[PDB]
This record gives C-alpha cells, structure tokens and sequence, in this order.
C-alpha cells in the first residue's frame, strides 16, 4: 500500500529501472485509486508525466472566431451557463429564449450540442464580436449510447437537465432552470475543459455507483476501460506518461517494459506481494 | 412622380429588424424580409361591373399589412425601390 | 392596433391541450394545433358587385373554428401571434 | 353548442353497418365509410349577389346523403366527431 | 485575381494579405455583405504587378504591429506543428509576411550530373542552417 513498495514493484518489472518506479508512483499518487493511466509515445528524449483534473473531452470550439485570448489561442470563459443540447441545431429560432435570459443574465454561456450548423454559427459569432453575449459551442463527446451518457455525466457534474426530445421537453421551454453552471471553461482547438463545476455530491456519488454495477456487469474489456475512463472523470483524474527516446525501436522496447511496470503495479495493489 | 390605375396602391416597404426583442442582432436568412410598408401613391378606385367607380379604403400616409406573393410587383423608381400591388394584397392597416 | 381591410378578420388561435379526456398528456405531432381562435379584429363588410357593403356576422368577443388553409395567414404584433384570414374560412362560432 | 354559419350544416355520421344482407359480418377496407348522417344544427342561409339571403332547404331532424371530399371538415366537440361541411355537398334527404 | 490556397490555408493566407494592406475581409460567415463594403474595408498598396502565373504586392500600407503580432501568433502555432509539412508552410507565410523568399536553381549539363549537383546543394544548405543554430565545432 505505501508508495516505496510501489515504486519498488514497478522498478523490478520494468528491468530495474527506478526512474520508471519513481514516475509511475507519482503517478498513481496524484491520479488517485479511481483514476487511469496510460501510456504513449514522446517526442524528446526524457521520460514526462501529464496529468488531467477535471472533465475533459476531445471536442474544440466549431468556429476560431470565438478566441478572445489570441496569445494562446483559446476560449476562456469565467463563470458561464452550460446548454446541454442533446438535438442537432441548425435554425437559431429556437436559441431565442436562453440566448435573451443569458443576455440579462450578464455571464458567459456554453452550448455543448450534438452539431451546430451554418446559420446558427453564424448568429452567435457574430454577437460574440459586438459584446451582446460571450458563447462558446462545441461538439457533444462520443457517438450514440455513449454520447448520450456522457451528457448526462456533464450534466450531473454541472447541476443541469438535459434538452432531449425523448424524454417530452424542447429547448425554446428552456429556463435558467435547465442550464449548469461552472468555475471556469477552457477550450483549446481540440480539447474543452470544464474546471470546478457546481454539483451536490450525493449526485456525483450516486452516478459513479451505478457505473460501478454496469462495470462489475461488463463482458469485454474495451466496455470495461471506457467505463473506467467514465468513473475517473467524473470521480478521479487521468494521468499520461510518455515515453522519451532516441530511435523508434529504443521507443517501443521501453514502452513495452513501461506498460509492464504499470500492469504490475496495479495488480501488487489489488492483491499484494510476495 | 408615379401614379397607379383603378385600385394598384405603390408603398416602400420598411427596413428589417435587426434585433429582436433584446440586443441579440439576427444575420442571414433569420431575418425574413419585412411584411411592413408606407403607402406612396393610391389609384382612383376599383372598376365595378356596372360602370361606376369607387374610392380605395386606403389612405397615402397609412401603414399597410401587405402579403408577398406573384401579384406583388418591385420596381426602382427614382434610385428607390418600391412594390406595386393592387388593393386585395393589403391585409390591414397600422394604428 | 391593427384594423382588418373589408371582410377580414383577426383572430388569436387557443393554445394546444395537452391532457385528452384524462390525466394522459400528449406530446409530439400527436398533440395537433388547436383550431379555435378568439377573434380581436373585424372588418367594415365585404364589397358586393353593386357597390354597398353589409356588415359581418362574425362580432368581436365571440369564438370561431376555422380551417386553416392558404389564406389564413400569421404576423406578428406585439410580439404576439395573431391570424389574419378571410371571414370565409370561418366555419362556426361556440355558443 | 356551436351555430353553423351562412350556407354549413352541421352533421354526425351513422355507424358503419356490419352486417349486410344476411349474417355475414364485414371487416376491413371491406365495409366503407357510411355517407348517412344526422342533421345537427343548419346555417342561417347563402348570401346571393345581390345582399339577401335566402334559408336552407334542408331541416334540423332529417336524415342527409353527401359526398366526402375536401369541402367537408371534421370536428371533435363535447368529445365526439361532427363533419362540418357546405350544404352543396348534401345530395338527398332521406323521407 | 484567384485567391492562393484551398480551404482554410486560403482563409489564413487572406487574412494575410488583409493583416499586410491594412483591410477587411469580407465573408458571410462572420457577418458583411459585400454590397455594403465601403472604402474601409478596402486594403491599400504601393505597386501590384501580374503576371500569368504570379501576383505581387510590394509596400502594402499598414501599421506595424499587426505584422508582429501575426507572425507571432503564427510563430506559436509553429512550435506546436507535428508534421513537417505543416510546419514549412507556416514558414513560407512568415517569409513572406516579414522575410523573403530566394530560390537557387542548379546549372548542369545533364540530368545525373544536375542530380548530383541538387543532393550536394541540399546538404550544404541543411548544414548551413544546423550550425546558425547551434555553432561548429
């Protein structure tokens, strides 16, 4: 259980080499017993740890005009309203409602939304510019069931109501009611984040239960893994170790012997060593 | 200056509306060409079958609640656009 | 304020029920637009072939049901919705 | 209670008849949709050309044949199906 | 004139030329029509001359620091370019924002003897390169 043991057991699986013992108990340290790790390739020559707290999903903003931060190339929001929009968007008669609320509201708002389509864009990048509204859209994560789910992770995180049409609600009903609320929302040309959002834990608590049973009811490992990787960014955090080296065969020999060390580790933890 | 025959009334039709009911400011095909117009020039009246004519209903300087359709006309008078249309094209009109 | 031309009138349509002969709430293309409206707006009278008009049957403050068609058409006044349409397409007043 | 306007007459259609000349039942496509109805309430009358209006020659309690067709409109009051409809489309009266 | 590029490249070499003559672009997407472009909303330059094949634009108008922060901004996405291709045209577009642009054609008699007189050129221009940043030795 302590960190020297671990550092230890992941030395001696990856051929006695105690910088990858040492980072991989970082790791574990800082990512928590419900976070994951992985591991890919580097691009310098040393050995580097990345780690993600939060929610983050692999969705950028659909338009570039929406960055008002040009030295780093990205939309920072302080405080907005989240829009969880489980339809595809195209005519902005519908936005009408939120979009006058949010305005009188005076805070930033996020439109996470299946897609959005040309015309609607169009209206909110050009009141984005004129200092009506700050509004940022982005695409929703995943494609089917999955996307479905990962709204509704976003929405217990963020403390909103989900605008679907299958459940009997449509989005020009929508009040501040049905909006989220986060601390702050960074999205860069590939990755949104969603830093320190307003949620009662017992929600939290109760949602990453339940994942756990469909976990414990999982056949193959892909649904397995991806529902891990669901548990730790609601719950956890995810942590990323890539591998530095000169040529491509050193690169894959000492990943090879890095997810060696990472397996050993996790099973010393769940079961102890001799 | 222009003027219509028997009961053709030529108005300007008003400018679009660019925010709605707050500053959200409408761009594109959102903002549908206004169904709002001032009256510019008004026939004499409508021909009946018997001979006789009578006087249109509407008045120069009213606003007019008109209908877009083939029987509207657009024509550029004097550097200006206007639409001529006859009187059964004018729904209601304002105040 | 808006007056109808001649033999239309404006009408405010019913807003849709949602429970049918119980507590089941419909929701979706189950729940068809309503087809009574209150009407607002009445015309002078229609014009005969002769020349004189005569007055509508239809009074304002009464309810009417309506076919929607072609002819009936929408607009918006203060910030509302309203019809204007033909008093032909009228086809009973309730009560 | 609704009161038809001008020229309309209100009507219920009779159930479909199951069986036919005998005890052989029919179910399906098989067994159209009766064009017998019952007369409800009947419109003040047609508005001629000239400005009077004439009644209706059918009655309240007689029993009509019509022609579906898009002329005739169905209604849903006090929670049952009325067919609102021209008196054009009435062909016979029935005694 | 057609403008350079195919699809977003041509977006940011336009907004290139708008950063350099000192103008506006006009597209739907963030919300002018072209009929109601005025005289500000229209770059200036010095001298334009066309050819066949190729448009120049020597002394555009247009205050400095746009172009820094341009070629900034564009030096920053530089160092964040995994292919080697992406990063060459991002190159190409701060030459020719800031920089130039040369090109050395190889004389030779025959084709094996051009090719060998090529290879030999590019070495020496990789290594010219390689020791302006890190010194010899």
């Amino acid at each position: 259980s302590d960190s020297k043991a671990i550092a230890q057991v992941g030395t001696i699986s990856a051929n006695s080499d105690e910088t990858v013992g040492k980072l991989i108990a970082e790791a574990m340290d800082k990512v928590g017993k419900e976070g994951v790790i992985t591991v890919e390739d580097g691009t310098g020559l040393q050995d580097e740890l990345d780690v993600v707290e939060g929610m983050q999903f692999d969705r950028g903003y659909l338009s570039p005009y929406f960055i008002n931060k040009p030295e780093t190339g990205a939309v920072e929001l302080e405080s907005p309203f989240i829009l969880l929009a489980d339809k595809k968007i195209s005519n902005i008669r519908e936005m009408l409602p939120v979009l006058e609320a949010v305005a009188k509201a005076g805070k930033p708002l996020l439109i996470i939304a299946e897609d959005v389509e040309g015309e609607a864009l169009a209206t909110l990048v050009v009141n984005t510019m004129r200092g009506i509204v700050k509004v940022a859209a982005v695409k929703a994560p995943g494609f089917g069931d999955r996307r479905k789910a990962m709204l509704q992770d976003i929405a217990t995180l963020t403390g909103g109501t989900v605008i679907s049409e299958e459940i009997g609600m449509e989005l020009e009903k929508a009040t501040l009611e049905d909006l989220g609320q986060a601390k702050r929302v960074v999205i860069n040309k590939d990755t949104t984040t969603i830093i320190d959002g307003v949620g009662e834990e017992a929600a939290i608590q109760g949602r990453v239960a339940q994942i756990r049973q469909q976990i414990e009811e999982a056949t193959s490992d892909y649904d397995r893994e991806k529902l891990q990787e669901r548990v730790a960014k609601l719950a956890g955090g995810v942590a990323v170790i890539k591998v530095g080296a000169a040529t491509e065969v050193e690169m894959k020999e000492k990943k090879a012997r890095v997810e060696d060390a990472l397996h050993a580790t996790r099973a010393a933890v769940e079961e102890g060593v001799v | 200056n222009i003027r219509p025959l028997h009961d053709r009334v030529i108005v300007k039709r008003k400018e679009v509306e660019t925010k709605s009911a707050g500053g959200i400011v409408l761009t594109g095909s959102a903002a549908a060409k206004s169904t709002r117009g001032e009256v510019l020039a008004v026939g004499n009246g409508r021909i009946l079958e018997n001979g006789e004519v009578k006087p249109l209903d509407v008045k120069v300087g009213d606003i007019v609640i008109f209908n877009d359709g083939y029987g509207v006309k657009s024509e550029k008078i004097d550097n200006e656009e206007v639409l001529i249309m006859s009187e059964s094209d004018i729904l209601a009109i304002v105040e």
